[PDB]
């Protein structure tokens, strides 16, 4: 289902943003998780450039720099 | 005709004769609060009820008790007006006589050990004004009535809870006025249950076990006995024939040697009459049939003394054998039919683990107080205090009444304590409804909904305060001293006053009056909410509550209701509605006797209505009163159909009985969709009162009532002849007979000039009488903000043409001429208040003074010496209003400022400026300045000037008061003296005080003269004593807030004019935002070159179905047309006879209109004054559902020589060529709404920033920025615009270094962004980290 | 922090924090006094409770309330919910450089332009003005530049018109249901306080001018300016992103203007003369020698994009009206005359915009949409289209229909009393006869409206389509439909009780005659039902949109070709007789999964 699928996200900031904040954050804490800021929501939160539209060319630069360390 | 009506008679197209005049429109508020105060001797209401409810207070021991005697309301310190100016609650002190009796505990009841009587002060209670309002903290508030679930018992039943089962399951609920709810219910397996205080479910019978009921008594109560006789051969059963409904014979029933029912068949009703005629008493019953039945009572072994079968247990063969063995020859069982008498109590008893009273009480305790180990006394006290205590439980008079109504009991009254009979009856009726006899109740019925007005909620809050007091009073009476305790010592006004003062100022139902209009007031006071304490929530409200209900007809308006989230919860009282003595709405109806429709009027509630059959107001009647049609349309049992003429019980009173007051003012309401009628009724409240008030040419005849009953006008208290009219007072000299014997007979009305309303509009009054002209009781002497000769006038009528105009009327836009702006006819005055407070800071007091640093003599030109603007000074945004400067301390400046001040040698002063200045974008004219100073601070020069002027004007006003009164009194003396001795030389040349001791013939002459000598004495005493009182009040200090030395309030007065953006509307739900102020020469013009004031779209009418605006338009064009005829008769100076002929022809026009006005009885001056008042257009009344018909509209249009089609040939203003096909033109009444674009336009480049999140939020002058919500973030993500998004997140909102750096970049001319991380993000990081959760940022 | 009155304002955490420390301190003391372990146990219980109320007051069985008596806000209550940091201060923020105001029509505007009040633009563009005044030297001091801006010198206005040129500004209207709800216009400074909106762009905004308000946002940086010009500019967003259909549809006054001008009559001024082109058709109309709609032969030279995209001019002698000839002058080259030789309702206008887009492109379509708007407004105003009470005609045969149904319901009552019919069966039969009478009245009115016009032709009558104001407003598609007209002139049908039960007897009156008291009261049930339904239906739709977006957020086109094998198999949805959706509308724009072959195989 859409709500279940949106909560079964691999990124805990996107998951924590909209529903069951407490539950998602508790799960992420006991999982020792990390999210690499790939979804639009994640990058809207931390005030970065979304990987869509005009920010795509930027964010693929960061991808290539992740490639070479 | 009346004096204020003989001067402008509105032509009435109503046809049904009106038989009940509308009630005083505010009687709900006035009557309610008068109940809350006025001293009830017996039938406790209000303050007396609250006192008698709490007092007497007995001490915990019984040694002494506190006793109540009486109460009295003191005079309020300041009147309504003074409280408005000072900003203080308009209240009255409450003073309660009390008695402390002390008994001796040695002697049995040695009552006289101490008697102590002393009046005590407890709380102040706000008083209601004469117009249904309270003056709380200087602001005028209204408490709206409440519609809540009436106390009592409600049987409901939810359908399809266990949707798989699909089985309806029932419940009963007892809702007391005060106390704990009691909820019986069923469960899918037909098991009864009780849910006390919404706690866990308990087997219902457990409650009976708490009431001294053993299983034998329970089954004796709830079931019916079946007798078995072991009559020496196989279980002879005594039979009752009527118990044999709907069964199947599992054995052959044979009596008297006759077989009646053949085995294997269904028992039929013919068989039952057979058994009844044959009088059969006893039938043999097989021993296998008893294996299912259940024993009623508890049968012991009477041979030895032991038990055999426990009560409510199912008999079997062996148990039956044992019972027969022990000498038991009679057996009782329970009649448990699957159809009519289910086994509900039996099964519940079976599932009940409790076995005696104590265990049931313990189970109650463990449910109510889980975890606490119960005891005997604790459990007993808890259960007894639940429902059987008069302090923690009240069903109330209404509650006991509704209870007995839903229990068919006979006595209306009773006790507020639940009995055993009451719980038993509730259980029995719930069981009935489960069986099938009777049916549930619906909650939305207005016979189950009740109105709690201001008097009643105020009483409840006062009683809550009294409980708060009685706690501590008991604590002090039990322990403390006795002989040295007066009652005044042990009471505290704070707990009581706090309760009442919280209700009148902070309740959800206590709210600021809507003072945009006289209608907006009078419809805020008739509101009826379903929220607040004991009501619903706008988000947990269902749908059944919101939708209309057939019992709303005549009690609540179907049309008027807000269309937001409060769609059905808030709604307005109907026109003729009232409230019963129990708070249930009720509506008038003419009684019908023998076909004749009688004149006497009965108010029927929502329940005594249903069983009658009520005709409609549209049904035609003859002179006698009989109906004309045979099959009158009527309604009964909540549904409508056609009935005979002799089958009819009641008739409606007027065709406006179903609508509210605001929907009763829409003309042609029946021709509009109820969606547009709803919107029209809602917008008609927000009309701003314009500069000059102009009557509506087409109204519904209800305007006079809404204007006179709002108290926005000045109605005469008594008749008489006007003595002195002024722009600000009307002195009227009363008639001789209307004059009370001892007083002068002079009424003085002090009209209230330009005064702020709650909404920053102008409450102004204007005399509408002329010097030396007669007036009667009830005649309007002074118009209000939005009235016109006594009729409400919310807006102004102008020439509307329905046609498109070059796209300037697209999608509800309005194209308004410029001749409408030149004439200043939608110009509204907006008074505003600005306040400057001088406060004590830690750096020193703040000073209000002219000398302001870093400001030239330019700005200070308008301030007077003390630093406060002159009255009359035309100020504009940015101008200083009062010069206030605060002490300032060391300002840490940068080295560069250090160099700057050490080069030019200019060190800034140690005093910062915080002067009050006009908010930006505002102009205006300071019309009033008020200075408030503590009692103990020297008054600056201007405070002294204001004080001197107000003192002098007050003294002069009182002097003129007494001078006029005593001049009229000397006139009275002379009038009585011309009887019994007329003296010319000695009587007049004496000063009029030469009757204080002189005497003449002993008749009423010298009696009145001695009366007025005593009046001399005590009225000199009056003059000087209360004049000194006003002097003291004027010069007395003020109870300002702690830390406030003085406050200055400045009152601008803006004058707003029409402009593109100002929302206008009409009475038919047709809004519009003015799009262009079109030059006069461009408006479409008629064939006589008369242009069109407003051009509206014709595409608004079709899909909205507000056809009324069309009809009104046509009718308007008829009305104005008649005016023009009269205009051309007055300008051509034609004889009064020609005007009388034409005007008389203009009134008696309708089909069979109710009105008849005969101008033969008018004197020629009266006709000429009427004609002068009609020359702007003859006003017309079109009652709501009794309107004017197109036949009459067109007869009118023919009377004024207009196109009967109501639709003319318009030429274009610009190109001068005729519009191809005729256009409809006529006078529509428009209203300027409260949505002035001046107040709605707002902009921001930079300003205030919030404290925690560091994100835009001003508001004082520059408001907070536009919220860029989630949906707009989605929209930008959709466009792919990542950079616009990034700047709208970081550098426009939160990024601090970013925001300032990018302001610098913009000023440099470089448009570039250096964004960081928003503040809100790492605020979130801190907040997550403080939950002991280590969230970080994995750096590179 | 200290409020104005001298009172302070504290965040609830302080109170919560205080409890912890207090209780913690007490515990530190009890362990020194060697308390009876019952007291130490109780202290540890309260310490645990206080920490729990700090971290999450709600989740803690009993919520600690402060002196207000409403519950304290714990740590977890600040990062959670609609009011939490996430939803309220971190995904959606308050924003600088942004104003808002009432909107009005600017019908003189072009599609890429929005009116903007002078005062609002002065306040929004203030730092730009400061920089420009410093640059021109008019103010070598930022401090005195502020003084000049506040004094509002006449050079400030010149600097403002210089800084506002070519500077797009985003207009927003909430609720922003779809991406066409926030569009970048290009400001035109106007003297007023209400934003001016181009009419054609209202439909996307769902904006109507009865009090609606729009927010104005200023794109600051240079990339933001180019985005608002290249991605959001109102002239780029003429096709909906949901379906491909245009969303620059001429809405309601312009469509009535086009319909009134491109219509015809039996015998009118200039009946059957020949004109040398569209230009003297306009000359004849203006001179007053020929009526706007009068059948005529005009020579026209239409163009057609043949192979290699070249417009071939072909001229002919079309058999048209004056109005259609006049309108052909605004139509771009590449389109056929058939697009104009018709009544031109709303559907025809939107479809001719579609054809213009598909044949010519974006620029001619934008210019064409503006020209359609101007000429529609102009000729709608030239008509004089009003609405009178005589434009709603009751069928002259409605009384007999009503009485026939009355007699029929009386008969079925007599068949119920005689026991011949049951209660449930009486209901369906009587509801059916009322519906039948309603449809007969609807037919009678629509026959008395749509064609009642009898017009003389060579002396003899010739009935055509009517020129009734209300019929034209319903027929062109401008406003309304046959249902609303039915309620205006015919009887307005059966209402429903608040439980869905169709009230047995119907409202037999209409708005031209006005309803009875009971008829109005019955109407109110449905009115409030629909109104509350609309109120409570928006929240559900908002929740659905929110859930959908949070599912679908991170899906972006990331390649050019995955090189995949076949995908879905696409066929028209034919549910019985009705071909619900055809193949062209189910396949247009997609890319073929694999090679497609003609009825001749291997082709």
């Amino acid at each position: 289902g859409i709500t279940k699928a949106s909560l079964a996200t691999e990124s805990f900031i996107s998951a924590a943003s909209f529903q069951e904040t407490t539950r998602v954050l508790t799960e992420a804490a006991v999982a020792g998780k990390r999210d690499e800021l790939r979804g639009l929501k994640e990058n809207v939160i931390v005030g970065r450039l979304i990987p869509a539209g005009t920010g795509y060319a930027y964010h693929q630069d960061r991808m290539r720099r992740r490639a070479a360390g | 005709y009346s004096y204020t009506e003989k001067k402008r008679i509105r032509k009435d197209f109503g046809k049904r004769p009106q038989v009940l005049d509308v009630p005083y429109l505010l009687s709900i508020q006035l009557d309610s609060f008068q109940k809350f105060i006025e001293q009830d001797p017996e039938g406790q209401y209000g303050l007396e009820a609250a006192f008698r409810s709490v007092f007497p207070i007995q001490s915990y021991s019984g040694n002494s008790e506190l006793q109540y005697v009486s109460y009295r309301l003191g005079e309020p310190v300041f009147d309504v007006q003074e409280c408005q100016i000072r900003g203080v609650t308009y209240s009255a002190p409450l003073r309660v006589k009390l008695r402390l009796v002390i008994y001796e505990r040695e002697a049995p009841e040695g009552t006289v050990k101490d008697i102590k009587e002393q009046e005590v002060y407890m709380g102040e209670i706000p008083l209601m004004t004469d117009n249904g309002t309270f003056v709380i903290n200087g602001t005028e508030r209204v408490i709206v009535s409440q519609l809540h679930r009436s106390p009592g018992v409600f049987f409901d039943s939810d359908k399809g809870k266990t949707h798989s089962s699909g089985k309806v399951l029932y419940n009963a609920r007892i809702i007391p006025y005060r106390g704990s709810w009691l909820d019986f219910e069923f469960d899918p397996k037909d098991n009864l249950f009780v849910r006390i205080d919404r706690r866990r479910k308990l087997p219902a019978t457990i409650i009976l076990r708490a009431l001294n009921y053993t299983t034998e008594q329970i089954l004796d109560l709830f079931f019916e006995k079946v007798i078995f006789e072991i009559r020496d051969n196989k279980l002879q059963m005594e039979l009752v024939p009527e118990r044999l409904r709907g069964e199947t014979a599992s054995f052959d029933i044979e009596a008297n040697g006759k077989v009646y029912v053949e085995k294997g068949r269904r028992i039929t009703a013919r068989h039952i009459r057979q058994l009844e005629k044959d009088d059969v008493k006893l039938i043999e019953v097989p021993v296998e049939y008893i294996a299912g039945k259940v024993v009623a009572k508890d049968y012991i072994d009477e041979s030895t003394g032991e038990l055999i079968c426990a009560a409510n247990m199912e008999l079997s063969l062996d148990l039956l054998a044992k019972l027969s063995q022990s000498g038991h020859k009679r057996i009782e069982t329970l009649f448990t039919n699957d159809l009519d008498h289910g086994p509900y109590i039996s099964e519940t008893l079976r599932v009940d683990p409790t076995n005696d009273r104590l265990s049931a009480l313990v189970e109650i305790y463990r449910m109510m107080r889980p975890g606490e180990p119960p005891t005997r006394e604790a459990a007993e006290s808890l259960f007894e205090n639940l429902f059987f205590s008069e302090d923690r439980y009240d069903l109330s008079a209404v509650g006991r009444m509704k209870f007995n109504r839903s229990l068919l009991r006979e006595e209306i009254e009773g006790s507020g304590i639940l009995s055993k009979d009451d719980i038993i009856d509730v259980m029995k009726k719930l069981i009935d409804i489960r069986n099938g006899k009777g049916e549930v109740d619906d909650i939305d019925h207005l016979g189950n909904r009740r109105i709690r007005s201001v008097g009643e909620m105020a009483e409840n809050q006062f009683r809550v305060g009294l409980v708060r007091v009685e706690r501590a009073v008991k604590e002090r009476l039990s322990l403390g001293d006795l002989d040295t305790l007066m009652p005044q010592d042990m009471i505290n006004a704070k707990p009581i006053s706090a309760a009442v003062k919280e209700f009148f100022g902070s309740s959800q139902l206590s709210q600021f009056m809507d003072q945009n209009n006289p209608l907006s007031e009078i419809t805020h006071k008739r509101r009826i909410s379903a929220l607040g304490p004991g009501g619903l929530t706008r988000e947990r409200a269902g749908f059944e509550v919101r939708d209309v209900h057939p019992t709303h007809y005549g009690r609540v308006c179907p049309i008027e209701t807000p269309e937001g989230p409060n769609i059905g919860l808030i709604n307005s009282l109907s026109v003729y509605a009232q409230t019963n003595e129990y708070g249930f709405l009720e509506t008038p109806y003419r009684k019908v006797t023998d076909g004749v429709v009688t004149d006497e009027i009965h108010y029927l509630s929502a329940i005594e209505e249903g069983n009658y059959v009520i005709a409609q107001a549209n049904s035609n009647l003859d002179e006698e009163g009989h109906f004309v049609e045979d099959l009158v349309t009527c309604r009964s049992k909540g549904e409508s159909s056609l009935f005979s003429r002799d089958q009819v019980d009641y008739m409606d009173v007027s065709t406006q009985q179903v609508v509210s007051v605001g929907a009763s003012l829409i003309p042609f309401l029946e021709h509009d969709d109820a969606n547009r009628a709803l919107m029209g009724a809602n917008m008609q409240r927000q009309a701003v009162p314009t500069l000059r008030a102009d009557k509506p040419l087409v109204g519904t005849g209800m305007e006079r009532a809404v204007a006179v009953d709002s108290g926005v006008t000045a109605v005469a208290k008594r008749g008489g002849v006007v003595q002195y009219v002024d722009a600000s007072r009307i002195v009227i000299k009363v008639n001789e007979d209307e004059m009370y014997p001892g007083e002068a007979g002079i009424d003085i009305y002090n009209l209230t000039k330009y005064t702020r309303s709650n909404q920053n509009t102008c409450i102004n009054q204007m005399p509408c009488v002329s010097l030396g002209e007669p007036v009667e009781r009830g005649d309007v002497l002074a118009d209000g903000p939005s009235t016109d000769l006594g009729e409400l006038a919310l807006g102004q009528n102008m020439r509307v043409a329905f046609m498109p105009w070059n796209g300037y009327n697209f999608e509800d836009s309005i194209l308004v001429s410029e001749r409408v702006v030149q004439e200043d006819r939608f110009t509204t005055i907006h008074i505003q208040e600005l306040a400057c407070v001088s406060r004590d800071t830690k750096l020193g007091p703040e000073e209000i003074t002219a000398d302001i640093p870093n400001v030239g003599e330019a700005a200070l030109s308008k301030l007077d010496e003390s630093g406060i603007v002159y009255i009359g000074a035309e100020v504009t945004g940015g101008d200083i209003l009062v010069g206030k400067v605060t002490p300032k301390g060391e300002t840490q400046l940068t080295p560069e400022e250090k160099l700057l001040r050490a080069i030019f040698g200019e060190k800034a002063s140690d005093v910062k400026d915080s002067s009050l200045r006009v908010p930006n974008g505002v102009s205006g004219t300071v019309i009033d300045v008020q200075v408030f100073t503590r009692d103990g601070v020297e008054k600056d020069k201007r405070a002294l000037e204001i004080e001197e002027m107000q003192l002098k004007q007050a003294k002069k006003d009182l002097s003129e008061e007494l001078q006029i009164l005593e001049a009229g009194l000397f006139s009275r003396i002379r009038a009585v003296l011309v009887a019994g001795g007329v003296e010319a030389e000695k009587l007049d040349k004496l000063p009029r005080d030469r009757w204080l001791e002189l005497g003449l013939t002993d008749e009423e002459k010298q009696n009145q003269l001695e009366q007025l000598a005593e009046q001399y004495d005590e009225l000199k005493h009056e003059f000087e004593k209360k004049l000194e009182a006003k002097r003291r009040k004027i010069t007395q200090g003020d109870d300002l807030a702690p830390g406030v030395l003085k406050i200055v309030k400045v009152y601008l007065a803006v004058k707003r004019r029409i402009q593109p953006g100002d929302k206008m509307a009409g009475r038919h739900g047709n809004k519009g935002v003015i799009s262009k102020i079109n030059p006069i020469e461009d408006m479409p013009y008629d064939e006589n070159g008369t242009p069109v004031d407003i051009v509206l779209n014709p595409l608004g009418v079709p899909s909205r179905m507000n056809i009324g605006q069309i009809l009104e338009t046509h009718l308007g064009m008829a009305a104005k047309g008649i005016g023009d005829k009269i205009n051309a008769m007055l300008k051509q100076q034609q004889e009064v006879a020609k005007l009388r002929e034409f005007i008389q022809r203009a009134y008696d026009l309708g089909a069979d209109v109710r009105q008849k006005v005969d101008l033969s009885t008018f004197s020629d001056e009266e006709v000429m004054r009427l004609a002068e008042n009609l020359r702007k257009g003859m006003p017309i009344a079109t009652p709501v559902f009794d309107g004017a018909k197109e036949a009459e509209i067109k007869e009118l249009l023919k009377l004024g020589d207009l196109p009967t089609s109501g639709q003319i040939r318009l030429y274009d203003g610009r190109t001068g060529e005729q519009f191809e096909r005729p256009v409809t033109v006529g006078y529509m009444y428009m209203l300027k709404l409260n949505h002035l674009v001046d107040d709605k336009m707002h902009a921001r480049s930079t300003g205030s920033y919030s404290l925690v999140t560091q994100q835009p939020l001003g508001g004082k002058a520059q408001f907070g920025g536009q919220r860029f919500g989630e949906m707009e973030v989605w929209a930008l993500e959709a466009y792919g615009a990542a950079y616009t998004l990034q700047e709208m997140l970081t550098v426009k909102s939160d990024d601090v270094n970013g925001r300032t750096k990018m302001y610098k970049n913009i000023v440099d001319g470089n448009h570039q962004m250096e964004p960081g991380m928003p503040e809100s993000f790492n605020v979130l990081l801190k907040e997550i980290r403080s939950l002991g959760i280590n969230i970080e940022l994995e750096d590179e | 922090v200290p409020l104005d009155g001298g009172r302070f304002a504290t965040s609830d955490l302080n109170d919560l924090y205080r409890r912890v420390i207090n209780r913690n301190n007490r515990l530190k003391r009890l362990l020194d006094l060697a308390a009876p372990d019952i007291i130490v146990r109780n202290e540890k219980r309260m310490l645990q409770e206080a920490v729990d109320a700090l971290l999450d007051n709600g989740r803690r069985g009993r919520a600690i309330t402060g002196s207000n008596k409403r519950p304290l806000k714990s740590l977890a209550d600040m990062i959670k919910g609609k009011q939490g940091r996430f939803r309220q201060n971190l995904l959606g923020k308050r924003v600088d450089y942004s104003g808002r105001s009432v909107i009005t029509v600017g019908p003189y505007l072009r599609l890429h332009q929005c009116g903007l009040p002078k005062k609002m633009a002065l306040e929004l563009f203030k730092p730009f003005i400061y920089g420009k005044l410093e640059l021109r030297g008019l103010a070598t001091t930022i401090k005195a530049a502020k003084k000049m801006v506040e004094r509002e010198e006449a050079v400030v206005w010149d600097i403002l018109d210089e800084v506002i040129r070519e500077h797009p500004v985003l207009l927003n209207r909430a609720p922003t249901l779809h991406r066409l709800g926030i569009q970048a216009f290009e400001p035109v400074l106007i003297e007023g306080k209400a934003i001016q909106l181009h009419p054609l762009v209202c439909a996307a905004y769902n904006a109507d001018f009865d009090g609606d308000q729009m927010a104005v946002h200023v794109p600051l940086t240079l990339e933001a300016q180019l985005e608002a010009r290249a991605l959001m500019m109102s002239t780029n967003n003429i096709l909906s992103p949901a379906n491909g259909e245009p969303i620059i549809v001429p809405s309601q006054d312009v469509v009535l203007g086009l319909y009134y001008m491109t219509r015809d009559c039996v015998n009118a001024k200039g009946e059957g003369m020949v004109l040398t082109g569209p230009k003297e058709a306009e000359r004849l109309y203006r001179s007053g020698l020929a009526s706007l709609h009068a059948r005529v032969k005009v020579r026209i030279t239409e163009y057609e994009k043949d192979a290699n995209g070249e417009l071939v001019a072909k001229t002919s002698l079309k058999d048209t009206t004056v109005g259609r000839a006049i309108l052909w002058m605004i139509v771009p080259k590449g389109l056929p005359y058939s697009i104009v030789n018709q009544a031109l309702g709303k559907k025809a206008i939107s479809k001719m915009l579609n054809t213009c887009y598909r044949i010519l492109g974006l620029k001619p379509t934008v210019i064409f949409a503006d020209q359609i708007m101007y000429t529609g407004f102009a000729y709608a105003a030239r008509s004089g289209a009003s609405v009178g009470i005589d434009d709603m005609v009751i069928p002259e045969k409605k009384h007999e229909i009503i009485s026939e149904a009355e007699a029929e319901v009386a008969e079925i009552q007599e068949q119920f009393q005689s026991g011949l019919v049951t209660a449930g069966e009486r209901y369906n039969k009587v509801i059916d006869i009322w519906a039948a009478a309603n449809d007969r009245v609807s037919k009678a009115m629509m026959d008395n409206l749509q064609t009642e016009t009898v017009i003389n032709r060579d002396g003899q009558e010739e009935k055509q389509v009517s020129f009734n104001s209300i019929y034209m407003m319903a027929d062109s598609g401008a406003r309304g439909s046959a249902a609303q007209i039915r309620q205006l002139a015919g009887m307005r049908g059966l209402m429903a009780k608040p439980d869905g039960s169709i009230i047995e007897t119907p409202i037999t009156a209409n708005f031209r005659e006005g309803l009875n008291v009971l008829q109005y009261f019955i109407s109110t049930h449905g009115a409030r039902k629909g109104l509350a339904d609309t109120a409570l239906k928006t929240a559900n739709s908002g929740y659905l949109t929110r859930r959908l977006v949070d599912v679908a957020q991170d899906l972006v086109v990331t390649e050019d070709d995955c090189g995949t094998h076949e995908g879905i198999m696409m066929t028209p949805v034919i549910e019985g007789g009705d071909v619900k959706e055809p193949l062209r509308d189910r396949v247009l724009g997609r890319v073929t999964a694999e090679d497609v072959l003609k009825p001749g195989t291997a082709d």
